RNA sequence: AAUAAAAUAUUACUUUGGAUAGUUUAGUUUCCUGGGCGAUGAAGAACGCAAUGAAUUGCGAUAAGUGAUAGGAACAAUAAAAUGUGAAUAUCCAAAAUUUGAAUGCUUGAAAGUAUACUAAGGUAUAUAUGAUAUUCAAUAUCCA
RNA sequence: AAAGAAUUUAAAACAUAUUAGAUUUAUCUGAUGUGUGAGACCGUAAGGUGAUUUCUAGUUAAUCCUUUAAUAAUAAGGCUU
RNA sequence: AAGGUUCCUAAACAACAUUACUUGGAUUAGGGUGAAUCGAUCCUAAAUUACAGAUGGAAAUCCUUAAGAAA
RNA sequence: AAAAUGAAGACAUUUUAACGAGUAAGGAAACGAAAUGGCGUAAGGACAACAAAAGUAGUAAAGAUUUAAAGUAAUUUAGAU
RNA sequence: AUAAACAUACUUUGAAUCGGCCAAGUCUGGUAAGCAGGACUGGCGAUGCGGGAUGAACCGAACGUCGAGAUAAAGUGCCAAA
RNA sequence: CGAGAAUAGAAACUCUUGAAGAAGUAAAUUAUCUACCCGUCUUGAAACACGGACCAAGGAGUCUAACAUGGAUGCGAAUGAGAAUAGCAGGAAAGCUAUAACAUGAAGAGAAAACGAAAAACUAUGAGAGUGUAGAAAUACAUUUAGCAAUAGUAUCUUUCAA
RNA sequence: AGAUUUGAGUAUCGUAAGAGGACUCCCUUAACUUAAGCAUAUCAAUAAGGGAAGGAAGAAAAAAUAACAAUGAUUUCUUAAGUAAUGGCGAAUGAAAAAGAAAAAGACCAAGUUGAUAAGAGUGUAACUAAUAGAAAAGCUAUAUUUAAAAGGGAUAAUUUAAAUUGAAUUCAGAACGAAUAUUGAGCCAGAGAGAGUGAAAGCCUCGUCAAUUUAGAUAUAUCUUGAAAAGAAUAUGGUUUAGAAAAGAGUAAAUUUAUUUGGAAGUAUAAAUCGAAAAGGUGAUAGUAUUCAUCAAAGUCUAAAUAUUACAGGAAAACUGAUAGCAAAGAAGUACUGUGAAGGAAAACUUAAAAGAACUUUGGAAAAAGAGUGAAAAGAGCUUGAAAGAGUAAUAUGUGAACGGAUAAUUUAUAAGAAAAAUAGUGGAAUAUGUUAUAAAUAAAGAUGUGAAAAGAUUAGAUAUAUAAGUAGUAUAUUUAAUAAGAUUAUGUUGAAAUUUAUAA
C-alpha cells in the first residue's frame, strides 16, 4: 500500500526528511560491508566480534546426511501414541503384552533422557540412547531397544 | 546482521517468471488425456520396484524404483523380452542388494500378474492362442486336478496349527505360548523338507474381457502396508538387556583397531 | 456470456473489424426487414438490401417510401429518389440513409434472390422442428417428477410464498456490532425513516376510519 | 495646486495560444499455436506500370492486374466502356514474374559493354569448392614382355 | 562373581577339492562338491543351559582430534600459548 | 568539377529576394539535349583486386607471377 | 489527564482542571470512550428511490468563466453564462 | 527542611547532528584585532513580541483566536501615547 | 441589639430603527497604524551570495530479493505445504481439494572425536481474595489467605581446556 | 605391349554459399563499477568481435553415486542452500549426492567368429555377438514359453483442425425531439443479458453470441475386407557330434611444467611443450606406499518425451497508456530533415447526423466585407470545448521618485431579515403529562448427560465363474454367503433462563 508510506506524508517538505545539512547523497560508507576493518570497525567488534578470522578445520566436503540425527526426551515419549494408548496399558507389568514406541518409525533416532515418564512399563526401540535416557526407562519398569 | 545479497551482476537478465504455470498443468494434462485415449497401457506407467532409500537418514523408508532386476524376473516367472511388452519397467543395471529385496519385489510380480489381463495379438476369435488354449484345456483339466491334491494334503498339518492360533488369540483378544510354539516347530521341520524343480516361465494371462481401463499399476499394488501399533511382551531379559554398554562396546571395539595393528608391528 | 475462444470481445478490434472488412462482408451487413406483406409471403425475416428495391423509413425526420437508388458499402449507407436536398446553387444531392432504419416493401428479384430466399426460408423451418424437439424433451422431464402439474405455469402469473417463518440465531444480538459506522449510520438512519413513514400511515388511517 | 494622455486594478466581449473535458482504426505487457526462406535464385536495392497520380498502396513488359474456383450487383472525385451470357470482392491454386542482389561466363564507378556453344533478333549453359558415375589423359610411381 | 532367546523359510562371491575339454604361455576355459554364512534353544516340569554384556584382580598393546570404505610409518590440517 | 531542369515560352504575384515589384535563378503548364569523325568505350602510370597457394583460434591477411598440370 | 455515561444520539459524548512558540526530525492504516485528525487526483470490487423499474443525465453530463455560502486550513457546495 | 502519581523505572526500534556563533565583576598566545584557543552559565542558531532611531545575540519577556484591566524594560517639549 | 431555628412576605418591564433594505458580509477608493526577495548553503542574506522574464502541461524515495523490530490476524509443540506437482466442477491465469518431500521450531554446547539436561526445585519483594470496626458519602485502619509476571540470588543437571 | 597405384581435364546427375539468429552450442584472457585508495579479486561466459544450428537445440544409457534395511541413462522443477568450500580468508564468489515430481526407451559400429568367402570394398561387404557378462558357426534334439499372412491397400466409427450454414425474442403503443436505443405503458426470449453498428443510452433493428449441423484434413485409435489361420517362426535354460580354443576403442589414460578456468582446497576441467602404459584398469576430492573392501569398465555413434523463446506470423486477454502519455512512429514513420561517411532522427488526432462546405445582390483591382441562405446550433473549414501568459474595446475608480499585502472605520455599489398580532372576564378544551386495564411486539441457552440408525468401506471364514499356478490357510477379479471392529453422517429423550421494556385503544 503506497498510500500508507511515508513519502505521502512528507510531500511539502524540502528535503523529505532526510535533513538540509547532512543531505542524502549516494553512499554513506561503502557498498555492502566496506571498510570492516577500516571506519565500520566499531560496528563489528560492536555487533559481530567474531567476524574476522578463522576458527576450526576445514572439511572439503561435508557429508551432512552422517550428521542427521534427530533426538527426544523421555517424557515426551508416550506423546507419539497418544494418551488413549498411554491410559489403556496404564496397569501392566512384567508378564503381558506392553506397547512399544517405534522412535524410527516417526523420525526420531536418538533418544534423550530429559523429565519425568510416566510410572508405567514401556519398550523403547530406537539407534541411540544416551545414559540418563536409558536410567530413566529402566527406573520405571520398561526396556531398551536397537535398531539398524 | 551482515548481509549476503548476490544482486551485483545482472539478475534482470537472471529472472525467471512462471507467468506459464497454469498452462503447464493444462498441457501436462491434455497430453496424459490424449495418451490414454490413443494406447491406455501405455500412460499405465509401467511397473516399477519397491526399493529402499539410500543413507541411515532414509533408509527405513521405501520409494518406488526403475525396472526389476534381471533375477527378480526369474524369481517371478517372467521373461525378460516380454516384460517390456505388458507394462514392466526392467533394468539390467541394477545389482541385487539383498535376499530380502529380492524376495519383496518377487511378490510384486507376482501379484502384478494375477492383476494382468492381456488381451489377444489378433482380435479374431481364430487366433492362435485362443485356439491352442482350447486344445490343451482339457490337459489342464487334468493337471490342475493335480495342483489341487497337492497344497492340500502338504500343507494341512499347519492349516490346523495355523487355524488354531487364529482361534486361540481370538479367545485372548474376547494359550498362544503353547499354541505358537506349535506352529513354530512344524514350521522348521515344514523348512527342512523343502530341501524341487519348477517351471522355468508360467504363462500369459490372455483372454477376452471388457476393458477396464486404469491408469496405474503402482497405485493398485502398495508399497508399504499401513502401520499399526505394535505391542510386544516384556519379559525379564528386556528388562536386563542394557543397550547403552552394547553401543559403547561396538563403538570401542571399532576404534581399538588402530591399536591392535600398531602393536602388532611393534 | 461468450464461450468461443476464437471471437474477441474486443471493442476496438471489433469496429477496426468494421472498417476494414471487405465487399463480401460488407453485402451481407447491409440487411433490411422484410414488411408484414413480404414477410407472410416468404416466411423470411431480412434479406440484404439491394438496388431497385422499394423500401419504407420508418425512424428519422422524413418517413418516405421510395426505391433504393445507390447501395453505397464504402460509406454503408444507401440512398432514395425521394430523399434528397436542394445544394444551395439548385441541384439536388440524395441523402444518406441508414440500412436499418427502412425495410422492404418491394424486392427486385431476378434469380438469385429467389435462392436465398428459398434457403432462408427451409432454415427458418428447420431451426423451429429442433426447437420443438428441445421444449418437448424438457416437457417430459417436468411432467415426471410433477405430474400433477403442466408446463403453461411458468407463462402465468407466480404467487409469492407468504409463509414468514423465522429462526433464531445466536447472532442477531451481534448484527448491531458487525457493521462499520459508514453502513451502521446507514442501516439505522433505514429504520428511522421507516418508522417515521409507518407513523404518518398511522395517522392517515386512523382519520379515514374516523 | 491641477491633469487624467500614459500607468494601474476589476468584470463582460473579441483576439494570439492550444491547456482542460469527452473520444480512439494506435501502442505496451502476458499467454496459446506455429516458427512454414534460398542455385527451382532468397531477404535487400533500383526502375517501371492507373484515363486523368507527386507520395503511398498493389503489381512486373500478361503492369493499381490475367486464368481458375468461390462470390452474387457494384464503383464513384470526374468522365467513358463493360456488367445476372456474371460487377465488386476472396485465394497456401495456374500462368507470368524487368535490372540487380549469395550473384554464379568476363567486366562493372555513377559502366556504357562483351566471348564461346546450342536452339539475324530472342532464349538457355558456361564462377569457386565438392560426391558418384562415364570418358580422355599424365607419371617406369610398383611390377613387367 | 551377577544377571543374560538371541525372530522365523525364494541367495550369490568363489578359498577350494573332482572331472570334461584346449595350451604351452607370466596359461586358461565349463561343470560337478562340501563348508563358508547362514539365524526358528531344549521346555507344559519349576524352567534350566547358552551366545553377548557388567564388576574386581595381574598381564601385553594403544592412547589430544582429523584426512569422511578400514588401518599403518611419512606428510598435512585442527585446539591452547 | 559541383549543381540537376535552375534552360525557352506562356498564364499568374498568396508566399520568398531586410521597401515595393507588372521583375525573378520564385508559382503553375507545356517545350527542349539528334554524332561513323567531339568525348566515354580501347591502352597503360602511380597504384588496385581475383582462382589456386601460404598464414591465422577467428574475422581475415599475405602473394600479383612467385609457390600452380592455372594464367 | 481524571471522573460519569455509553448500541448508535452526534458535533469524535458529558463535566472539571492544566496546558498550546519552534529549524533539522518523528508521530503508516485500523483500534467507543478509539496508540494525532483530515482534504484532494486516478483506476478496481461493492453500496446509492426497499412496495416488482431502485444514484444523476438532451426539461442539458463532464469541462471553462465568475457570484455567493460552509470549513482555522487543505477544499467542498450552490447560482448565472 | 522543601518539592514529587499525567510521579517514578524504564525496554525496544529509529530520525536528525557532531562547520557553530555571541555575552562576561573569566583565562591563555599576541602590540592589538569584529584575531586564535579554552573553564562555568545563559542565549542566537531554531525566535517571533515591547524598548534601545536602525541591529542574530543587549534589557523585559517567550507566542492558540479575541475583549477588559493592572503591569515589565523604558519613557512623558513636537515627530510620539504619557 | 441580637446569630441558629421555627413561623409569614413581596420580580416580570419601557422606548427607537428596519423590504422606502436592519444587523452582518463582500468589492473598489480614501485616511491612521503596519509590511525589505522568494528558494538554498551558511554562525550569520533583504544582501554588492547563487537560480528565477511570464504562462500551461510533464517533473523526482519506486520495484524485486534477504534479515530484524513492531502494531492487527490464524493455528499452537507445532506452524506452513498457492514445493514442485496431481485432481474437481465450469467453459475459469480466478476458486476448491491433496496425511507430503521439505523449511523454521521443539536441545544445547564442542575445532573435532565423542556427548547430550530435575533436588517433580529454594529464597526475597511482589498481582488478587475474604472477614471486622469506624468515619460515616466515598473512604480509612485491624486481621486471615494466595502468592502468577518481573528482577536478583541459590542449589542441581548437559557440553566445553575454560560457563 | 600388358597388370596395378596415384593425380588431373571434360561430361551427366546433385550438393555448399546468402537472409534470420528471441531461444540453442561454442571461440576470445574487455573495461566502466565494487573493494570507500589500488595492484590479486569483483563486474565477468558479461558488452563488443567471430563461427554453427532447429522447431526446439544441448545432453543421454555409468571407467556414475554412496558407505545405506543401499540405489541406477539423459533432461527440467522443488529442497538441499547462501550450506560445504573458494577469497589482499577482505570486498565478495559458491555447487552437488541423498529426498520429492514432470516424462520415460533403448539401440548400434570397431574388435572377435563364418569363410568353394560377396556393377561397386577381398587392403574386406554381409550374417552372429554379452550381468550366468570365453563369445562366435553347422545339424539334431528335451523342457518351459511367445505366436494369424507381414507390409501395403479399401470402408465405417471415434478423437481432433479448418471452412461454410444455421442460430430466439417489440419491424409494440403514447408524449416529445433535428434525430430514439432514452422516457411512460403493455408484452416476449434467454444453454443466447460477450461485443460492434444504427441522427442519442438497444436483451427483442442489423451483425453476432448460447445450443448445433454439414463438408473436407489427419490419427499409427479401433473395428470389418483384401485374409487363408496353415506351414512355420521366436524367447530362455540344457544334452549331443563336429567347427573354434577369441575380443573389448593409443600419441589415448596417466606423468613433469606452463596458462586459463573451477566451490573443488598438495590440482575440478581444458590446451600447449616434453614424456608416455598395460597378460588391463578407473574412482572412493588431503600428497605418499602397502594390504583389504566397495563400485564401475574410459579413450567411436545414434536416440523420442518431459524443457526454453521479447526474431517473425496468426490469435485471445488486461485493476496498463489515452495524443508532451503509450513503440521513435494513432496521417505517404525510420518519413521530413542533417552529415563525405559510419550514423542521427522529429512534429502533426477531432466541423456536422448528413457538405446540406454559403454561391444570388452591392462595394472593392483582387483577397475579402455587408446582406442573403444551409443547418438543431456556424460549429465556417486556422472548423468539438477553448484556460493562463500577451493584447484590443466598453463600463468603473485612483495618482508628487516603485508597486503589491494586513488591522481599523467612512463613502458608493451588491447581497440580505416579517405577517403575525395585548390585558381582563362568559364557552372552548388540544397536543402533551400522570396511573388503570387490555392487546401486540421484542427480549431469556451457553452447555451437560442418555438411547438408536447408518452409506462407502476394512478384516476373517466359505461357495460359484474366469485366468494363472505343486511347498508354511495358493493368488487376482466379479456375484454372494455369514461373522467382528470401527464408522463419516444422522434421529430423538432428560436436564437448565421471564416478567421486564417499548408501541397501540380506551
Amino acid at each position: 500500500a503506497t498510500r500508507f508510506r511515508q513519502t505521502r506524508r512528507r510531500r511539502g517538505h524540502v528535503s523529505m526528511g532526510y535533513g538540509r545539512i547532512g543531505k542524502h547523497r549516494k553512499q554513506r560508507g561503502g557498498r555492502g560491508n566496506a571498510g570492516g576493518q577500516h571506519h565500520r570497525k566499531t560496528w563489528f567488534t560492536t555487533f559481530h566480534p567474531d567476524y574476522f578470522g578463522k576458527h576450526g578445520m576445514r572439511v572439503f566436503h561435508l557429508k551432512a546426511n552422517k550428521y542427521y540425527c534427530p533426538s527426544i526426551n523421555v517424557d515426551s515419549l508416550w506423546s507419539l501414541v497418544g494418551k488413549d494408548v498411554q491410559a489403556q496399558y496404564k496397569n501392566a507389568k512384567v508378564g503381558e503384552e506392553v506397547p512399544v514406541i517405534d522412535c524410527v518409525k516417526h523420525g526420531y533416532f536418538k533418544v534423550l533422557g530429559k523429565g519425568f515418564l510416566p510410572k508405567q512399563p514401556v519398550i523403547v526401540r530406537a539407534r541411540y540412547f544416551s545414559e540418563k535416557a536409558q536410567q530413566k526407562i529402566k527406573a520405571v519398569g520398561g526396556a531398551c531397544e536397537l535398531t539398524a | 546482521a551482515v548481509s549476503n545479497i548476490h544482486f551485483c551482476k545482472d539478475w534482470r537478465s537472471k529472472v525467471h517468471t512462471w507467468f506459464k504455470q497454469p498452462f503447464r498443468k493444462i498441457r501436462r494434462h491434455q497430453t496424459r488425456v490424449e495418451k490414454a485415449k490413443a494406447v491406455f497401457p501405455a500412460t499405465i506407467k509401467s511397473l516399477k520396484p519397491s526399493v529402499h532409500c539410500m543413507n541411515q537418514r532414509f533408509n527405513y523408508k521405501l520409494r518406488l524404483g526403475r525396472g526389476f532386476t534381471l533375477k527378480e524376473l526369474r524369481a517371478a516367472k517372467i521373461d525378460k523380452n516380454l516384460a517390456r511388452t505388458i507394462g514392466i519397467a526392467v533394468d539390467p543395471r541394477r545389482k541385487e542388494s539383498s535376499k530380502e529385496c529380492l524376495n519383496r519385489n518377487a511378490q510384486r510380480l507376482t501379484e502384478y500378474m494375477n492383476r494382468l489381463v492381456v488381451l489377444p495379438k489378433v482380435h479374431a476369435a481364430t487366433a492362435k492362442r485362443l485356439v491352442l488354449n482350447k486344445k490343451n484345456a482339457e490337459a489342464k483339466t487334468k493337471k490342475a486336478a493335480e495342483i489341487k491334491k497337492f497344497i492340500a494334503e502338504h500343507n494341512k498339518t499347519i492349516k490346523e496349527l495355523k487355524i488354531k492360533v487364529a482361534a486361540a488369540k481370538k479367545d485372548y483378544a474376547k494359550e498362544l505360548k503353547a499354541c505358537l510354539k506349535g506352529l513354530k516347530k512344524a514350521q522348521v521341520a515344514f523348512a527342512a523338507q523343502v530341501a524341487k524343480k519348477t517351471k522355468q516361465f508360467n504363462k500369459l494371462p490372455v483372454q477376452q474381457k471388457e476393458a477396464k481401463q486404469v491408469l496405474d499399476a503402482n497405485k493398485v499394488i502398495r508399497l508399504t502396508a499401513p502401520c499399526t501399533l505394535e505391542t510386544k511382551t516384556l519379559t525379564k531379559g528386556m528388562k536386563a538387556f542394557d543397550a547403552v554398554a552394547h553401543l559403547r562396546k561396538a563403538k570401542n571395539v571399532a576404534k581399538a583397531v588402530s591399536g591392535i595393528v600398531k602393536g602388532q608391528k611393534k | 456470456m461468450k464461450f468461443n475462444c476464437k471471437v474477441s470481445s474486443n471493442p476496438s478490434k471489433a469496429r477496426k473489424a468494421l472498417y476494414t472488412a471487405n465487399a463480401s462482408q460488407r453485402a451481407l451487413m447491409m440487411s433490411a426487414r422484410l414488411s408484414k406483406e413480404l414477410r407472410e409471403k416468404y416466411n423470411v425475416i431480412a434479406i440484404p438490401i439491394h438496388k431497385d428495391d422499394e423500401v419504407k423509413i420508418i425512424k428519422g425526420h422524413q418517413k418516405v417510401a421510395g426505391k433504393v437508388t445507390a447501395v453505397r458499402r464504402s460509406k454503408y449507407v444507401i440512398n432514395i429518389d425521394k430523399l434528397t436536398k436542394t445544394k444551395a446553387n439548385g441541384q439536388t444531392v440524395p441523402i444518406a440513409i441508414r440500412p436499418s432504419n427502412v425495410i422492404i416493401t418491394k424486392l427486385f428479384l431476378n434469380k438469385d434472390r429467389e435462392a436465398l430466399l428459398a434457403k432462408k426460408a427451409e432454415s427458418r423451418k428447420s431451426y423451429k422442428e429442433l426447437v420443438a424437439k428441445r421444449n418437448e424433451e424438457v416437457a417430459k422431464a417436468f411432467t415426471a417428477v410433477y405430474p400433477a402439474l403442466n408446463m403453461d405455469i411458468f407463462g402465468k402469473k407466480v404467487e409469492p410464498i407468504t409463509e414468514k417463518k423465522p429462526i433464531r440465531i445466536p447472532s442477531k444480538k451481534m448484527a448491531e456490532k458487525l457493521m462499520s459506522k459508514p453502513t451502521l449510520r446507514a442501516y439505522k438512519t433505514g429504520i428511522k425513516v421507516h418508522k417515521a413513514k409507518n407513523a404518518i400511515a398511522a395517522y392517515k388511517a386512523a382519520l379515514a376510519k374516523k
